[PDB]
């Protein structure tokens, strides 16, 4: 049988997560204005 | 630099990071969906 | 042997529905700054 | 209608969207489990007979 | 013990939230990621 | 076939996520003060 795949998937998923890190990094990066 | 305007611009902030975890759920459902159709469709009759 | 097809379409549902008022919950918060 | 108040009702908000998501990701958990059970209770023993 | 500090720590607390949301869902990739492994490398050759 | 095995990551899942939920019940309580 073929071997499964969703890596294009799975690396949208990394993708996704690194661009809420960085919001949360310019939110925090007001609040110790603050 | 108002301390008004600076809380407003972090829940912003806050808010897009909880928009793209949302996005990252959204593709969780459809690769844990891809492991059902996997089974079901080439593991299950073989 | 004969077997049975892998079933969590309810279990799966909910995260669907728990997405899509998750994203409501954002709107509504993004509504309010804009009155400020 | 205070813009303390505005900002206050805004983070209810955006804290009640993360819960709904914090319920989402548990759900997610018990997905995964239905698959390992899955594996181990209907794959392994019918590859193995 | 301001207003604006209290609205200030919420944030701090929501943020802090989101980010063991992050950390929860990479871990969701892996674990999708072990399960794609023990498919292509104990099924796949069995069946 | 050895059986399917991530009983390490998935509790790891399990307490980041409790983590979160008590991160949002201190948001909340400090948001009832005001």
């Amino acid at each position: 049988l073929d071997p499964i795949d969703x890596s294009i998937v799975l690396n949208k998923i990394k993708s996704q997560l690194e661009e809420s890190k960085e919001w949360i990094r310019r939110s925090n990066k007001i609040l110790d204005s603050i | 630099r108002s301390d008004i305007e600076k809380l407003k611009e972090a829940i912003r902030d806050t808010n897009k990071a909880v928009q793209s975890v949302q996005s990252s759920i959204g593709n969780l459902i459809v690769a844990i969906k891809s492991v059902q159709d996997y089974v079901n469709k080439e593991i299950v009759p073989s």
